[PDB]
């Protein structure tokens, strides 16, 4: 039903994270928020009335000399949190289940720096690509490696995974679909103008783009369709869609994080930061939603 | 030692009620080594002892209330389905 | 009593409208004898300078004999004639005796004529031609006519006034002469001649040739020369040109090869003039000797007592005498005097061109530039012995005459050859050795003097373009050129001169530069520059157009660039530019073209010019450097060259905008571009008001991983404290920027310390750093110390303008004899300097020897 998109959010809540964050993660059951920094992560609790917090219930740091984190990830079970960066030897999993936390096996990377996180919770299976144009494939529960998606040094900024299919974008302008039962080469989509960001329709087969120019559109699965609907003044660089299916948000060079629902892509009422946002997700449970931007984050309350 | 993901404020005012011995070595097994998965599943503070004589255990669940409520029903029910099973093992 | 003014007046009548007219005209000129200038009692120095020839005696015979008939004024009761070339060889004298020794009687008038002061008037002619000594004018002044003196004392002592104040003088003479009588005399009124107009050349033509057409003939071929029509405006001139003109027309001979240049027209008059017979070259050898030594110095009189002395024919004399070439005066008795000076510079061009006590120095001697200073005679001189190196008037003299020709007075030329290719040459000395190279009229000395060129450079007026185009056309060594033709205050004419002069592009083969600057064209000049540009025997690589006009050969230029298959670089500049950019962008859009660079500058705009100019730029796929200078862009302008910066097809690497009015939004803009562009290395900002919020935009995108900028340029951008602590915390982490410039910013202290705190740190990648104009104080000086020892990673140094003088320029040079650092080039500046640090610097170089202790611009 109509019923299922959104009408209002409100917030009131600050992390101070004190350096620039570049990813962010929330649990399913809504009790924790974790934030990637430049060199450590830091988790933090929700269970508290306080305005603002500057002090984490733990600091997760990496001590590798000339190290270098770029993202973090959060499975749908709220169980497993993964991390990657620059200059490291090895990608981590992480554990939340054990009474005090402690760190889980670990697989390697070593020469090459990696930009991407996507897990396949059922079939443990995690995914990441790297700056040379690579996309490899780990199993997290035997700890074993096999995959080599290459061939394009760009088009690999943003991954996205539906059942047996990759999806892939970058400076290109191009859009790729990949089939990981097969040994082929993929389908290429053309457009024109760089792709930033890249989320999936989680009940009907479409994905959503974010351009630079500030342009949406959608892409049908069935590789004939596509739409166009919504502009910015700006470069968009964040689209994440609902669990639900029914609508979506987008952020971007703007600093302006707005609602749209699916199919006319009208806009819902709007949000105004004061900087760039560069971080965006929602909650498993539909009811939240949290950004990062600057040395800050924050979380967000959904009212239907 | 308390859970990291537990909050300490949730430590007070916890929920007490008493089960049989053999239906708590049925439920928990006699090494008691589910209680963690268990804790983590239902996300609530347990404790397992037995008090009198041997015969009846007292547990003790940490936690909201909601959550006390929700982890009590779902132990008697586990008990009671014990109990029926026992019964008609032990009628047969 | 008047006996003495009727013998003058007819002795006058026979040395006597042309004449009349000319006189009358100069005596309204002259204020002394013009009938509305007041004749004041008391006494005039009246002055006369001027070039050869014009007939300044003849004015000045024509006024005495005005005074005679009393058709002047005649406000003097008594004057006498006073000529120097008489006075030149008497011996010392007293001034009476030297004044009344050609009237037989006026010894006894003695006291009458001494006493009246102011009824006396003085006419000297040939004052340069009296050969005293400067000294010997000015020393030993008199006060007495009685006094027995040499004759240069009793000159100057007249000349100075100091006896007989109440008399009037009037003198003729050279204009090297007016510097010592300006020193001498006092009182001075100085008058200049010019000679014949134009309507008075045309009717002695009339009047020597009695026919309208032949003497319209005659005259249109004279104007055909400008050389020889300013070398007219002497009588003498006009009559060599009118009897050689009527000679050849009357002989049959084409009279337009003769008229070309002035040394063929001297050498026909000489040939002509002179009647035959045997044995002239002794004649014209003793001539030329002659002419030789009255030039050396500075005379044109000749003398009998020198001539008989030297041992001179009286038959040669007659010779010389019947043909005009040199006249004898009754009044100035026993002298002789060449018909003009231009004549005596060509015989004495001769007389050197010519086979070999007297002071004649040599060739080099003529031809070096001090005695040219000394003798300004010897720069025509120099012209004439150009002229006579052609071999035909060299064949045809030794035919009439008789003489022998050397061929080393030839390589003497080539010698000097006037030495132009070095950077001390002015544009005169290139104008001179052209002019000189074209009186030549020899293509061999022209190709052996100009191989030396390997650049070039010309200026060109209406009568500079035959003689350049004539010299240019041989050059096959230049690989660089620049033009410039002056705007004038017949072109079927011109047609050949200008296709002469654009055919050094297809000719040589290594011009790669050409520049044209302030030049004004014509619809024809500008056909022919532009097929030859549009040409495909062209070779250029980088081409410069700025300031020409009018716009329709702009754009007829700027048309022919299109498709151009080696042009790689190009600048653009004009006054005007309401349809430079319809051409431009037609350049820009072509398929073919593959410019690589691309400049303006200065050039004016709208903002539809600027958005046809960013689709042209979006649709061009060549060029990775372009350079805006001046350029006033504006906002809406930078937002569409933005929007073709963001689009995924473009390749700029290096962009520059200075002086563009820039504002903090194009700066949020650009750190949006650089968040999203993927080939921008080098970018270029100065003199744009972006400081505090600029440089936080630019932070913005700066902080970005993927970010490849490379290098950043701020000059005169205000940077402040709040920007140097954005940039240090920038540097701190792993950031890709490897140079940063900071010029006239207040970073001296707080600035200084951002940077020092972050240059401690090992994880540094920074290479460069400059600082200029930043008023660094001591105190900081310490904290940069400390950071110089601690740092291992910095490569260049670049300090000025700071006040580091008595403790902070010490204090560093001890860190850096105790610190090694990687460091190669250190500057700076000492306000003095002492023994201890003289020492110090010795231990500076002996701790570290890698470092050279005392760009940015020449990398973008």
């Amino acid at each position: 039903k109509r019923l299922a998109v959104p009408c209002k959010l409100e917030k009131m809540r600050i992390l101070a994270h004190g350096e620039l964050v570049l990813a962010t993660a929330i649990s399913s059951f809504t009790r924790h928020v974790f934030t990637c920094g430049r060199r450590g992560i830091k988790v933090w609790s929700l269970t508290g009335q306080v305005a603002e917090d500057r002090f984490p219930e733990s600091h997760l740091p990496i001590q590798t000399p000339g190290a270098f984190l770029r993202t973090c990830l959060l499975s749908s079970n709220s169980r497993s949190l993964l991390t990657g960066g620059y200059n490291l030897a090895s990608v981590s999993v992480w554990d939340l289940a054990a009474p005090s936390l402690h760190v889980k096996e670990q697989l390697p990377c070593a020469g090459l720096n990696c930009q991407a996180l996507d897990a396949n919770l059922d079939a443990n299976l995690a995914f990441a690509s790297f700056t040379s144009g690579v996309v490899r494939i780990w199993d997290l529960r035997d700890q074993s490696v096999v995959r080599d998606l290459k061939g394009y040094p760009d088009g690999v900024k943003s991954i996205v995974v539906k059942g047996y299919n990759i999806w892939t974008g970058g400076p290109d302008a191009c859009l790729r679909c990949w089939d990981q039962r097969t040994i082929m080469k993929p389908l290429e989509y053309q457009f024109k103008s760089q792709i930033m960001s890249l989320s999936h329709s989680p009940q009907e087969d479409w994905v959503l783009l974010g351009m630079a120019n500030g342009q949406q559109w959608l892409q049908s699965t069935s590789g004939s369709q596509r739409h166009m609907v919504g502009q910015k003044d700006s470069v968009i660089l964040s689209v994440k869609f609902s669990p639900f299916g029914q609508w979506w948000a987008s952020v971007g060079m703007d600093d302006f994080l707005g609602v749209y629902s699916m199919p006319a892509g009208t806009k819902v009422f709007e949000v105004p930061e004061m900087s760039p946002v560069t971080c965006c997700d929602v909650s498993s449970n539909n009811r939240l939603v949290v950004t990062g931007s600057g040395e800050h984050a924050s979380v967000y309350q959904i009212t239907y | 030692i308390r859970p990291w993901w537990f909050p300490v404020q949730e430590l007070r005012d916890p929920l007490v009620f008493y089960l049989e011995a053999w239906l708590a070595d049925e439920l928990f097994g006699p090494d008691r080594a589910i209680i963690p998965e268990m804790e983590w599943t239902s996300q609530a503070l347990l404790t397992v002892d037995i008090v009198d004589s041997g015969n009846l255990v007292e547990i003790t669940v940490f936690g909201r209330p909601r959550v006390q409520n929700r982890v009590k029903s779902m132990l008697l029910c586990l008990a009671w389905f014990h109990r029926e099973h026992r019964a008609r093992a032990e009628k047969m | 009593d008047n006996r003495c003014r009727y013998i003058l007046k007819t002795k006058f009548r026979e040395m006597w409208k042309e004449v009349q007219v000319m006189a009358e005209r100069y005596k309204m000129l002259i204020p002394f004898s013009n009938p509305r200038v007041l004749p004041g009692p008391f006494s005039y120095t009246v002055v006369l300078y001027g070039p050869a020839g014009l007939g300044k005696t003849t004015l000045a015979q024509k006024l005495m004999l005005d005074w005679a008939e009393d058709n002047l004024i005649h406000k003097f009761k008594y004057a006498f004639y006073l000529s120097c070339r008489e006075l030149s060889r008497l011996g010392p004298c007293s001034f009476a005796e030297l004044v009344f020794r050609d009237w037989p009687e006026l010894q006894d008038d003695i006291p009458h004529i001494l006493a009246q002061a102011r009824k006396i008037l003085f006419v000297i002619d040939g004052f340069d031609e009296l050969g005293a000594a400067p000294g010997a004018l000015i020393e030993d002044i008199c006060g007495d006519w009685e006094k027995k003196k040499p004759v240069p004392v009793l000159l100057g002592s007249l000349l100075n006034r100091v006896m007989l104040p109440k008399a009037a003088l009037l003198v003729t003479t050279r204009p090297r002469a007016l510097r010592d009588l300006r020193i001498l005399a006092e009182e001075p009124i100085y008058i200049r001649v010019e000679g014949f107009l134009e309507e008075d050349r045309r009717a002695y033509f009339l009047r020597h040739f009695g026919d309208e057409d032949q003497a319209m003939r005659a005259f249109e071929l004279m104007r055909s020369n400008a050389a020889l029509f300013q070398l007219g405006s002497a009588p003498a001139v006009c009559w060599i040109v009118c009897t050689t003109l009527k000679l050849q027309m009357e002989k049959g001979e084409d009279p337009v090869p003769t008229c070309l240049t002035r040394t063929g027209l001297f050498l026909r008059f000489l040939c002509s003039r002179f009647p035959q017979g045997a044995q002239l070259r002794g004649a014209l050898r003793t001539l030329s000797l002659l002419a030789a030594q009255g030039l050396w110095a500075q005379t044109s009189v000749l003398h009998r007592e020198d001539l008989e002395r030297l041992g001179v024919q009286e038959s040669d004399l007659r010779l010389f005498l019947d043909g005009d070439i040199l006249r004898q005066d009754r009044v100035s008795k026993g002298c002789y005097s060449f018909i003009h000076l231009s004549f005596q510079q060509f015989l004495t061009a001769l007389f050197y061109t010519l086979e070999k006590t007297w002071d004649i120095g040599d060739v080099q001697k003529l031809l070096s530039g001090v005695e040219r200073l000394r003798n300004p005679d010897l720069i025509q001189a120099g012209y004439y012995s150009f002229g006579l190196a052609n071999e035909k008037r060299a064949k045809e003299l030794e035919a009439t005459f008789g003489c022998r020709m050397s061929p080393d007075i030839k390589q003497e030329l080539l010698r000097c050859d006037i030495s132009c290719k070095g950077g001390h040459s002015t544009v005169t000395d290139l104008q001179e050795l052209l002019g000189c190279l074209y009186e030549s009229q020899e293509e061999e000395l022209v190709k052996e003097v100009m191989a030396q060129f390997k650049e070039i450079s010309l200026h060109l007026n209406a009568v500079d373009v035959v003689p350049s185009s004539f010299c240019v056309k041989h050059c096959r060594n230049l690989q660089k050129m620049s033009l410039q033709v002056i705007k004038e205050n017949d072109d079927q004419h011109m047609l050949p001169f200008w296709t002469d002069l654009c055919s050094i592009f297809g000719s040589n083969k290594d011009l790669m530069g050409l520049a044209i600057n302030d030049s004004f064209l014509s619809a024809s000049l500008v056909r022919i520059l532009c097929e030859q540009i549009a040409s495909d025997t062209c070779h250029l690589q980088r081409v410069v157009f700025k300031n020409i006009s009018p716009a329709d050969a702009h754009r007829n230029l700027c048309l022919a660039l299109r498709g151009h298959k080696t042009v790689t670089y190009l600048t653009l500049q004009g006054n005007d530019q309401d349809d430079m950019f319809p051409a431009l962008c037609e350049v820009l859009r072509h398929p073919e073209c593959n410019l690589r660079y691309l400049g303006l500058v200065s050039c004016s705009a709208t903002t539809q010019q600027w958005a046809d100019l960013s689709l042209a730029l979006e649709v061009n796929q060549s060029l990775t450097c372009v350079n805006l200078s001046d350029n006033e862009l504006l906002d809406e302008g930078a937002k569409l060259l933005y929007t073709t910066l963001r689009h995924p097809k473009c390749f700029l690497q290096r962009l520059s905008l200075e002086n563009c009015h820039l504002t903090e939004a194009n700066c949020k803009d650009l750190a949006a571009v650089l968040v999203v562009s993927r080939e921008l290395t080098h970018l270029c900002l100065a003199k744009n008001p972006i400081g505090n919020t600029g440089v936080k935009f630019l932070c913005e995108g700066l902080r970005y991983p993927e970010c490849k900028l490379q290098t950043l340029v701020l000059w005169n951008c205000d940077i402040t404290s709040d920007g140097c602590c954005d940039l240090t915390k920038l540097l701190q982490e792993k950031s890709s920027l490897l140079c940063l410039d900071l010029g006239l910013n207040h970073i001296g202290v707080k600035g200084m310390k951002f940077l020092c705190e972050a240059l401690r740190k090992p994880l540094c990648n920074l290479r460069c750093l400059w600082l200029w104009g930043c008023s660094i104080p001591p105190f900081s000086c310490e904290d940069l110390c400390s950071a110089l020892s601690c740092n291992q990673s910095l490569v260049t140094l670049d300090l000025g303008q700071n006040p580091l003088g008595s403790s902070g320029v010490k204090m560093l040079f001890e860190t850096l004899t105790c610190s090694s650092g990687t460091l190669r080039t250190l500057r700076l500046k000492i306000d003095d300097f002492n023994d201890e640090l003289n020492k110090l610097l010795e231990e500076i170089e002996e701790k570290n020897p890698q470092l050279i202790i005392d760009s940015h611009d020449f990398m973008i």
